[PDB]
């Protein structure tokens, strides 16, 4: 069982201990938009078909 | 000293925002008006503190903190509550009608009308920092604006600051205080779209937290008050290292180095001891050996699973109090004798520990005892997989007759974004399986 | 009213415990993925354990320990033994056993401890396994190392017992089989009960390809074995009888010979894993009901053959045993408005 | 999400949506001249979501009165609590609508339709933020059947992204003003189940029942049938009007309660079951309150439960109680009757809590039910629709006024769909 990158200062420490080694696309600002637009389409188209219904 | 920028969104996200702002001011003797009248630097410095606060010519210490909710109501409640000189008004963001516990209304709809806003409040902080390291997230997954509005702005985080490193505070969806029925599927859709913009995520289940406070805390019903302080205490104790002196998990990148290995199964467990009820007249205190032995029982852990029916990929222990590297080795070696502790074939079977002398702080007239010594284990274990089954399954239930999706439609979302997240989380599922049996 | 699901249609044990809890008036029967039961009895494969204990104001027992397969299957059985210090590789009723793959493996360590018995002179017969279904045992195995580097899964090669006891008038092998129920707080219940599963024909020691003096199981004694209920019926010797043979023909007792032996090992294997598969501090509870199978040589030495996870009961007894299952794993957890079992416990000071 | 718009239509709407600005006003602490005489705050907290700040700091009720009738709206004005409600909110025709739909929506309602959504929109404008409308009104008679379903359809016409909330008081042959209600009920429900959100069904069949069996009145009223809605319409309404964990708003409740956009018609129940005036002095305990709560005998739409499965469940629990005992309650009910929930909606019954009871009771249940055994009410009024339709009785009154039979066909059509999709999650 080894004890090992003990480091120590005023308010604690620190240290790694060890049994056994090893066993051994973020889109862009543009295609955002784009998504966040399209969605917006769909829900004007969506109010469109309504209001046309209820002109009917 | 690198800064760190918090972000709190939805009541989940903000709530737990006020409960960890009111601790880490307690800790670091910041008083309510932002005076620390133990920082002799007036008007700046570069202290480990100063990475959550920046500093006036007035001597005033202020949270690098957004506030973020589509409807007022709780974030009224900061701008007129106890903390309210703290913060700078332009911190403190609401709009008028909220996301209706609907992730396409967060997202989608009144999304995109405030996400600008919100971006540029964040970019005056960013402007504020010498070496900005990037974000904390705290948001619930269940909320329409935790949901929703979170995966929004993640997505645009890692647009305008790339380089810079994304956590996340995420309350999992429980039942017993859920507010919504369509949780799960706002659960599933955040996850999807959130997960490349994470490096490290601490999901609290509600659930865990609820039966911590009603079985240690001897509260009948716990309050979002109760739920908040101790959730408040298990963040401090992850994010004290980055706040105070030490070699341990020192900036964000080292969350993902020490924790997360592999970048996908980036749900370290959270486990804390003790929590022990303030109104208990005689309370014997805890030794080393038996908190860091209470950080394998899952009745301890912010999530309900089993690490014996997995594998580690990695386990830190964050000891606060009278602990020293001696009597943690003692501990570390009886438990591994008597529990199952299995890590997988291609990581060395070790801790790293920290140690902060500081015992933990209690907020006064909280319900949580003062102890000499506490501790919060993260461990990357594939049993938390078990949350991500739970979850995954009431979604397969609910979606299979398209319960409640017209809501989602009709903000301007398509059917098919569901069935896409729900791919993403069954390839997740399979990753932590591969790993873990 | 206490609320079960049932999962596993095919279970002969479970099937009769679920007629009992409704015969009794205080348990409904939901249908299979209602998540609001008091009690799961469980399918055999991938029982979605991560899902019990969450259901808030349910209390949610199931009739499975979760890593109790690693008793159960043959391979992580023999891994289990080997590499457990508790039951040391010098474990003295196990039979010298190696995992051996289809082309990790033991088959280079196989060979050396395989190599001293030519050296030795002696009977150096094995038998290889998987977990009739495709059994062989051969002396020298140029058979056995190439006949599964050929057929699915990984295989387990074990000590054949060479010298068993022999049943008389027959000249003839058994297995005993002993039902062992854990309940939720790990008590230990041996059934009084147990059976021998006997084979009808005659052992051979010379012609080992005959699969039907060697082999013992239920099956392969109506298909393959032609003396079927000869001596018992069918081929099912029970503990009185078994009792009385041993104290007319050998002049001990079950109890001394051989059962004492029996609750060593049981005791000794669920002991072991105790920590890995215990529900104790769990926000769901397990028990389940294991066979036992054993072996008894000519000296009256007991074997472990292998632990069976989803055991059927034999017909006469499944009355018996089922109500006793109810009585000490569910209502114990689920109460109503002679003990048929014995508790394995032991406390010696050392 | 602050302010609802009220809206009370014909002689059943107005009488019962009188009664409602009675008991909510009481609950507040308002006086009918709009004066608060309160003691808690958590009265005035949300007032703003039903009423209007005057000069004086005076109340006044977000609440419209449309007859095509003087009669009902001059006894309002009469009434206790009349002289709340704003004056320029009163519109008014002469003429009547004869228990005729088709004078409601085509001929008589179109003439004073436009007056109304003037007075409408004079109260949205005012709106810091618009949840949207809740309307009283039969579906029985001909100016809330008929002009209130032509209301709906113009307002979601000019404001089709805000919430649409009725209390739509379902006809029955036990309080029946007239034989064409099956026709005038059929037509409305067509309109409600393409243009509302959330629609509580409040049947005079339960109401009267509830009088007669359980209450023990011989000769049941108007009044004594008037206390139930009122009781009921207060008990829904609480987490809109009340501070508590559940901070609730009419699109919250929708987007929780309706899993398909067509299955928005709620079951209100409540408990206990009061006759006015002599109220009994043994305050009821929390599982008396579950047990009665969720019984066919405190149902408000004359269905049985067991007959069909639980979509969504809202509850109530009103006064001082257990947290504790309620959430304890609420899980026995739920897992000891687990088959009539829908396995497809996990945690499928939600529950809230409010210290302030109302008038008269210590402590009070109200419930929330969409449940797939609606469909009874709806086939009681197909039935009745049929039996006159299959010999075109009483057709002339409608044909006299413009409308064809193919309306009348399409609209028992639309309402015989709506039964088959009821059926369909019955059998999931
Ligand atoms: N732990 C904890 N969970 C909370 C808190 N507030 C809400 N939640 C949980 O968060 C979920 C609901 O999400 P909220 O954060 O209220 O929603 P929101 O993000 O404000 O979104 P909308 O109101 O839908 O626009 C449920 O699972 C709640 O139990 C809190 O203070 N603490
Ligand atoms: N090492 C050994 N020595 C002697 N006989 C053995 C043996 N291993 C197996 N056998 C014989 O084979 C039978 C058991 O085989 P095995 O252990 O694979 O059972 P099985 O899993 O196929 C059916 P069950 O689950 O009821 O035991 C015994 O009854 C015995 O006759
Ligand atoms: N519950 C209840 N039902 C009513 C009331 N008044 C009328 N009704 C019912 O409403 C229907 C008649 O509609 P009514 O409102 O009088 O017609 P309108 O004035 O043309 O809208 C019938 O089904 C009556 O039984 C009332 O005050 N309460
Ligand atoms: C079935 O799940 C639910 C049912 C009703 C609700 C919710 C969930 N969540 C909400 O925010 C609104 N909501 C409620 N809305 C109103 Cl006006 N009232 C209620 C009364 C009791 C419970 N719930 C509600
Ligand atoms: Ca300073
Ligand atoms: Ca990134
Ligand atoms: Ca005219
Ligand atoms: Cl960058
Ligand atoms: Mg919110
Ligand atoms: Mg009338």
């Amino acid at each position: 069982m080894e004890v090992i990158e003990l480091n120590k200062c005023t308010s604690g420490q620190s240290f790694e201990v060890i049994l056994k080694p090893p066993s051994f696309r973020d889109p862009s600002l543009e295609e955002i938009q784009k998504k966040l637009e399209a969605a917006e389409e769909r829900r004007k188209y969506q109010e469109a078909e309504l209001l046309k219904h209820l002109a009917e | 000293m690198r800064e760190c920028i918090s972000i709190h969104v939805g009541q989940a996200g903000v709530q737990i925002g006020n409960a960890c702002w009111e601790l880490y001011c307690l800790e670091h003797g910041i008083q309510p008006d932002g005076q620390m009248p133990s920082d002799k630097t007036i008007g700046g410095g570069d202290d480990s503190f100063n990475t959550f606060f920046s500093e006036t010519g007035a001597g005033k210490h202020v949270p690098r903190a957004v506030f973020v909710d589509l409807e007022p109501t709780v974030i009224d409640e900061v701008r007129t509550g106890t903390y309210r000189q703290l913060f700078h008004p332009e911190q403190l963001i609401t709009g008028k009608e909220d996301a209706a516990n609907n992730y396409a209304r967060g997202h989608y709809t009144i999304g995109k009308e405030i996400i600008d806003l919100v971006l540029d409040r964040i970019r005056k902080l960013a402007d504020q920092c010498t070496g900005l390291q990037g974000f904390l997230v705290f948001h619930s997954f269940g909320g329409g604006t935790g949901s929703g509005f979170t995966s929004l702005l993640m997505e645009r985080l890692s647009v305008d600051y790339g380089k810079k490193s994304k956590l996340e505070f995420s309350i999992y969806p429980a039942p017993q205080v859920s507010t919504a029925v369509v949780e799960p599927y706002n659960s599933i859709l955040t996850t999807h779209t959130t997960l490349e913009h994470s490096d490290c995520a601490f999901m609290v289940d509600n659930e865990a937290i609820y039966d911590i406070c009603r079985r240690n805390l001897d509260i009948e019903r716990p309050t979002y008050t109760n739920l908040n302080r101790l959730i408040s205490q298990i963040v401090s104790s992850i994010t004290a290292s980055l706040r105070f002196d030490g070699a341990l998990n020192v900036d964000l990148t080292e969350f993902q180095t020490n924790l997360v290995p592999y970048p996908r199964i980036h749900f370290p467990l959270a486990t804390y001891a003790p929590v022990i009820s303030a109104e208990k007249a005689y309370h014997e205190q805890l030794s080393v050996a038996e908190i860091t032995n209470a950080c394998f029982e899952p009745a301890n852990q912010m999530v309900k699973c089993d690490p014996r029916h997995g594998k580690y990929m990695a386990c830190c222990l964050l000891y606060r109090g009278d602990v020293v590297p001696k009597d943690v080795n003692a501990a570390i070696a009886t438990i591994k004798t008597k529990r199952s502790i299995q890590f997988v074939d291609w990581c060395p079977t070790g801790f790293k520990v920290g140690i902060n002398y500081q015992p933990p702080t209690v907020v006064p007239g909280g319900d949580l005892a003062k102890v000499q010594r506490a501790v919060c284990m993260l461990s990357n274990t594939t049993a938390i997989a078990e949350a991500w089954a739970r979850l995954d399954h009431k979604f397969d239930l609910m979606y299979a007759k398209r319960a409640f999706v017209h809501w989602y439609v009709g903000e301007g979302m398509e059917e098919g974004e569901f069935s896409e997240a729900r791919e993403d989380m069954a390839a997740l599922e399979k990753d932590y399986e591969e790993v873990g049996v | 009213m206490y609320t079960f699901v049932v999962r596993d249609e095919n279970s002969s044990v479970y099937a009769e415990v679920s007629r009992l809890l409704l015969a009794t008036g205080q348990w409904k029967r939901l249908r299979k993925d209602n998540p609001r039961f008091n009690l799961m009895l469980g399918e055999r494969n991938r029982l979605p354990f991560g899902r019990l204990g969450h259901e808030p104001g349910l209390v949610q027992l199931v009739n499975y320990y979760r890593g109790a397969d690693k008793l159960c299957r043959k391979a992580s059985l023999v891994k289990l033994i080997k590499t457990s210090p508790e039951l040391s590789e010098s474990c003295t009723w196990f039979p010298e056993s190696y995992v051996i793959y289809p082309t990790t493996d033991e088959r280079e360590v196989f060979l050396a401890a395989y190599n001293r018995r030519r050296e030795g002179r002696e009977g150096n017969v094995w038998i290889a396994k998987s977990s009739g279904e495709g059994i062989l045992i051969s002396s020298e195995a140029s058979e056995l190392l190439d006949f599964i580097d050929e057929q699915g899964q990984v295989h387990v090669i074990q000590k054949y017992l060479e010298k068993p006891l022999l049943l008389e008038p027959g000249h003839r092998k058994f297995d005993i089989r002993s039902w062992v129920l854990v309940d939720h707080l790990y008590n230990i219940y041996l059934y009084r009960e147990g059976v021998l599963r006997t084979s009808s024909e005659p052992y051979n020691s010379a012609n080992f390809q005959d699969k039907t003096c060697h082999l013992t199981n239920h099956c392969i004694q109506k298909e393959y074995s032609k003396n079927y209920g000869r001596y018992e019926e069918g081929n099912e010797m029970f503990f009185e009888e078994f009792n009385q043979y041993l104290m007319d023909a050998l002049n001990t007792t079950l109890e001394n010979s051989i059962l004492l032996q029996i609750k060593h090992i049981i005791r000794s294997c669920l002991m072991c894993i105790e920590p890995a598969i215990s529900t104790k501090h769990l926000h769901y509870q397990s028990f389940q009901l294991f066979g036992f199978d054993f072996m008894v040589d000519e000296e009256l030495k007991v074997w472990l053959i292998e632990v069976n996870g989803a055991p059927a009961c034999a017909q006469k007894l499944y009355a018996e045993l089922c109500q006793g299952i109810v009585d000490v794993a569910i209502s114990s957890v689920f109460p109503l408005a002679t003990s048929i079992f014995i508790k394995l416990h032991h406390h010696h000071h050392h | 999400m602050r302010e609802i718009v009220h809206i009370q239509a014909g002689q059943c709407g107005n009488q019962i949506g009188a009664k409602f600005w009675e008991v909510i006003s009481d609950e507040h602490g308002i006086d009918p001249t709009g004066s608060y005489h309160g003691d808690s705050d958590l009265q005035l907290e949300r007032i703003n979501v039903y009423y209007n700040e005057a000069t004086g700091n005076k109340y006044v009720p977000r609440a419209i009165l449309v007859d095509l009738e003087p009669g009902t709206m001059d006894s309002v004005r009469s009434g206790p609590f009349g002289q709340i409600f704003r004056p320029d909110n009163f519109v008014f025709g002469q003429s009547g609508a004869g228990n005729n739909w088709a004078k409601g929506h085509y001929t008589e309602g179109a003439e004073l339709v436009d007056s109304v959504l003037d007075v409408v929109r004079k109260e949205s404008e005012s709106c810091d933020c618009l949840q949207g409308f809740q309307l009283t009104h039969s579906l029985g008679g001909g100016t809330g059947s008929g002009m209130g379903t032509l209301l709906i359809s113009k307002i979601r016409e000019e404001y089709p992204d805000r919430i649409m909330n009725t209390f739509s008081v379902m006809p029955s042959p036990k309080v029946s003003d007239t034989v064409v209600e099956p026709y005038n009920a059929t037509l409305s429900v067509h309109q409600l189940v393409e243009n509302t959100d959330e629609t509580y069904c409040i049947d005079n069949e339960a109401l009267y029942d509830i009088c007669f069996r359980t209450l023990k009145l011989t000769t049941p009223t108007y009044g004594d049938l008037n206390h139930l809605v009122s009781a009921t319409m207060s008990g829904v309404t609480t987490c809109l009007r009340f501070p508590g964990q559940l901070n609730a708003d009419l699109r919250k409740l929708a987007v929780n309660m309706v899993p398909f956009p067509r299955l928005h018609f709620f079951m209100p129940g409540f408990a206990p079951l009061t006759s006015r005036g002599s109220q009994q002095y043994r305050a009821l305990t929390v599982p008396e309150l579950t047990q009665q709560m969720f019984d066919s005998k405190n149902m408000m739409a004359a269905c049985d439960p067991r007959h069909g499965r639980y979509l969504t469940v809202a509850a109530i629990f009103r006064g001082r109680m257990s947290m504790k005992e309620v959430d304890e309650q609420m899980l026995n009910v739920q897992n000891k009757n687990s088959s009539y929930f829908v396995e497809w909606i996990p945690n499928n019954v939600k529950t809230a809590v409010c210290d302030i009871p109302p008038r008269g009771l210590k402590m009070s249940a109200t419930f929330i039910g969409n449940s797939t055994a609606i469909q009874e009410l709806f086939k009681r009024i197909s039935e009745q629709f049929t039996a006159m339709f299959r010999r075109k009785a009483f057709l002339h009154w409608y044909t006299g006024e413009g409308m064809d039979e193919m309306e009348f066909t399409e609209a028992e059509s639309n309402m015989n769909d709506l039964v088959s999709e009821y059926q369909q999650y019955q059998d999931a």
